[PDB]
């Protein structure tokens, strides 16, 4: 139904937020794993 | 008239041993309803006084289970609410008018104890529901979502055992059973909106299968209540 496709487009819509937001942690873990080893470079030297 | 004042003064003489009166307290359930509602609609003074003696000696003291009696009569035959529009109401016989303030404090007190909780449960176990306040009332879904989901969420165990009798009885599509089954759906999506926790529980007991079959059903009232069901399950 009509209402039933519009509230399909609006899901769809949040799930693309959804894999942008976790996108976005994966980014921050590199940059975090980065500053973890530059941590341990500190350590290590 | 005559018949029916005699079968009352048989049952209340019945009912004056404790042990008669327990043994006819689970013989039927729903005589105590049966009983207001019959001295509700009767204007005979002695008529009235001996449905409320009847009444009274099943919730009496002397009689086995007297508490668990009275809150069981409240919660389902609504005694409370009974026992209040009899109390406004004036009565021209005193000892009449007397049993009635009797019955109402009684039914007062047992009321105090219980909770808006007892009535749910009990309008759960007997698979009725009529659209009652606490299910329009977004405070008491608030404050009974932890309950719901409490005992591995047997509320929503429940609650989608109900929703599958319905279903089930669907076929009938009858205004009771259809106003069950819109009040069992709007449970459901308060479940599924609050504590999510509950929304995997109803899908892996067919919740939302049922809500699927409920989509199509012809009632316009029971197709809205589904749609508006799947739209908080997965929809906008």
């Amino acid at each position: 139904d009509e209402l039933n496709k519009m509230q399909a487009f609006i899901r769809k819509e949040a799930e693309e937020k959804a894999k942008e937001i976790q996108l976005k942690a994966d980014q921050e873990y590199e940059i975090e794993k980065t500053n973890i080893v530059r941590n341990e470079t500190n350590n290590i030297d | 008239i005559q018949l029916q004042y005699h079968s009352l003064l048989l049952i209340w003489l019945l009912t004056f041993n404790p042990v008669f009166a327990n043994e006819l307290v689970q013989k039927y359930l729903s005589d105590f309803l049966d009983l207001l509602k019959l001295v509700k609609i009767t204007i005979k003074e002695k008529v009235s006084r001996l449905c409320i003696s009847i009444i009274l000696q099943c919730c009496s003291t002397r009689v086995k289970q007297h508490k668990k009696v009275i809150k069981q009569l409240l919660l389902l035959g609504n005694a409370l609410p009974t026992v209040q529009s009899l109390s406004e109401r004036k009565y021209s016989d005193e000892e009449l008018r007397q049993d009635i303030s009797n019955l109402k404090e009684i039914l007062e007190n047992e009321y105090q104890e219980l909770t808006s909780f007892d009535e749910y449960v009990a309008e759960l176990d007997s698979k009725l529901l009529c659209w009652s306040p606490p299910h329009v009332d977004n405070g008491f879904w608030s404050d009974n979502i932890d309950e719901f989901k409490k005992d591995n969420y047997k509320i929503f165990r429940q609650l989608i055992e109900l929703l599958q009798a319905k279903v089930r009885n669907g076929d009938v599509n009858a205004k009771q059973e259809k106003i069950i089954i819109q009040v069992a759906l709007n449970d459901i999506t308060h479940v599924v909106e609050l504590l999510p926790e509950s929304i995997d529980v109803l899908d892996k007991t067919g919740g939302k299968a049922d809500i699927m079959e409920l989509l199509n059903h012809s009632d316009s009232r029971v197709k809205y209540e589904a749609l508006k069901a799947t739209q908080a399950i997965i929809g906008y």
